């Protein structure tokens, strides 16, 4: 009849071959929606197109990187600060009350 | 002096490299594949194309008996019948009522338009690649051919040159391969010897012409009912007809890496894939030495516009300062950034503009010229036609893939988890070697 | 290629823009609307006199 046919071209590319015509070879280059200079969310709508099943595992990497970070820095120096309070029960006074200021 | 490189394997394009030694001047080397066949080593089986079932003028025995021998001629069937009485147009043409014997034999054999119209059954194995190459060195041009194994050098006028073994050896053929007509196809036939009735390799002949002939298609004669003289028979459909009828497409748009196959020698020409070494050597009749060279100074690149695509997008300016006046090679230590002017005429006080195309989606490359290297930053920018007849002149290493601020968003990101996680360790150990010394 | 632009709607008055390619030197284009007519769909009912 009369129909339009979608296909799909890669980087490596494509050729078609319409009746008896000539082989027409067509090879695909990047026009993805976005900037990669742009700082803002436009940085990352277009590394979506262009392979979008490692845009998606780098982002997860570096969030749960920075949340095990903040997690196991908070854990660690708040250990840190339970292990140093010799003084208790108030009986003396503090050692050093900057100390304490930068503490309590 | 002796250089080594490694290509990539995409005909049309060129790689450019330079050359350089001590106390001599750079000179520029592109070189190109402009023709890449891969032929395998056949070997042929046998010819095979529709039959055509030829019954001789039965015979008849009157008064008597009739057994039948064996011949070597392809599938022949014989059967004899008692107590038939047959007439021709003269009636009664045998004079015992009813006690004579007949005989039916029937065989198979070649139709004569087979000599255009036989299919060929191959074998291949171990295709051996050949490149078609342009060497242009130092202002000079040379068209050679060579093989692709290691060890075979094919020089052109004191130029030798040792194609390595390509990465990714493979051929687009299978074991078993068919031809009819100049059609490859890939299919997987019988044996010579194992004939299925009604299937492919259904005649079999070493040759065309030959005279012992192979063929299994149940020929089996029926008893003849009517009072006329004539021997029914039936036969399985021809296998050769019933394969052309579901044959598929040809080899010639189904097969990968851009090939394009032919028949005559049984090639396949253009094939795109992998990467090729060559080590070349280049005679000193080029090496002009830097004692005579024009030397240069205060060079400093700068961009002005870039895309990057396929055709040649960006644009860069240049500035140059030389004491004298010549031709010196202009060239991108990267590999991202592909130039294409090879060579310039230098001047006192002139500028150049340059054209490059590039994958990465910023350019901090370094040029090159005469001997001297200069560095300069851009920004580059994805362009609109997403559709273009014109292959990609790089690669994109998958690291300069990204951009200045898109790389540095996330190395900031757990560059401060990181620290963050250092200072704290810092701090705990500091506390703790502070306490438990009380 | 094509380039999008948004002339205003005052007959007359030009409104300058260059395009920009890789690899070309830029290019200027003028735009002016010169007159522009406004048609609507009519439909009679009668004629009194
Ligand atoms: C070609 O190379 C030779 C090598 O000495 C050089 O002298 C000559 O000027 C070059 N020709 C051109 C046209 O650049």
């Amino acid at each position: 009849g009369s129909t339009s046919r979608n296909f799909s071209v890669g980087r490596e590319g494509l050729e078609y071959v319409w009746g008896n015509h000539e082989p027409v070879r067509v090879w695909a280059q990047e026009s993805a929606p976005g900037d990669p200079h742009g700082w803002p969310h436009e940085i990352i709508i277009h590394y979506y197109h262009r392979h979008p099943v490692y845009t998606v595992i780098v982002l997860c990497g570096v969030a749960l990187a920075i949340l095990v970070g903040t997690a196991s820095s908070a854990a660690c120096i708040a250990k840190a600060r339970r292990d140093c309070l010799t003084p208790y029960a108030l009986a003396p006074n503090a050692t050093v009350p900057t100390a304490l200021a930068v503490l309590c | 002096f002796e250089h080594a490189t490694t290509v990539p394997n995409v005909p049309g394009i060129p790689y450019k490299a330079l050359v350089e030694r001590a106390g001599y001047a750079p000179l520029n080397l592109e070189i190109t594949v402009v023709s890449s066949e891969l032929t395998p080593s056949t070997n042929k089986e046998y010819v095979t194309c529709k039959f055509h079932t030829v019954i001789p003028s039965p015979q008849v025995k009157c008064c008597g008996s009739l057994e039948c021998k064996a011949s070597s001629k392809a599938d022949y069937t014989c059967r004899v019948f008692g107590g038939v009485y047959p007439f021709m147009w003269g009636g009664a043409q045998c004079f015992c009522d009813s006690e004579n014997t007949q005989l039916s034999e029937a065989y198979v054999e070649f139709a004569p338009d087979c000599t255009i119209d036989h299919a060929v059954a191959l074998k291949v194995h171990t295709a051996a690649l050949k490149v078609g190459l342009r060497i242009v060195y130092g202002n000079t041009t040379a068209h050679l051919d060579t093989f692709v194994n290691g060890v075979t050098p094919g020089s052109s006028r004191d130029l030798k040159v040792i194609a390595g073994p390509i990465s990714a050896a493979f051929s687009p053929f299978d074991h078993k391969v068919v031809i009819r007509k100049g059609l490859v196809y890939n299919y997987d036939f019988p044996e010579y010897g194992a004939m299925k009735p009604g299937a492919f390799g259904d005649i079999q002949a070493s040759s065309l012409d030959a005279t012992d002939i192979v063929a299994r298609t149940d020929i089996r004669l029926l008893k003849p009912s009517v009072k006329n003289i004539h021997v029914p028979y039936t036969q399985a459909v021809s296998g050769y007809e019933m394969w052309k009828n579901n044959s598929g497409r040809p080899l010639q748009e189904t097969a990968p890496f851009g090939c394009k196959i032919e028949v005559e020698p049984l090639r396949a020409s253009n094939c795109a894939y992998g990467h090729i070494p060559i080590s070349i050597d280049i005679p000193d009749a080029a090496f002009v030495r830097s004692s005579e060279s024009p030397t240069i100074l205060e060079v400093s690149c700068t961009v002005a516009d870039c895309i990057y695509s396929a055709d040649f997008g960006g644009s860069l300016t240049l500035q140059y300062k030389a004491d004298r006046e010549g031709h010196c090679p202009v060239h991108s230590h990267s590999t991202t950034a592909v130039l294409k002017e090879a060579t310039t005429h230098v001047t006192a006080v002139g500028s150049i503009t340059l054209h490059f195309s590039t994958s990465s989606p910023q350019a901090n490359f370094i040029v090159s010229l005469c001997g001297k290297k200069s560095t300069c930053n851009a920004e580059c920018k994805p362009p609109a036609d997403h559709i273009i007849g014109e292959p990609h002149k790089v690669d994109q290493e998958f690291q300069a893939a990204v951009s200045k601020t898109s790389w540095n968003w996330l190395l900031a990101l757990f560059g401060g988890a990181s620290s963050l996680i250092v200072v704290g360790l810092i701090v705990l150990v500091c506390s703790s070697m502070l306490i438990n010394t009380r």
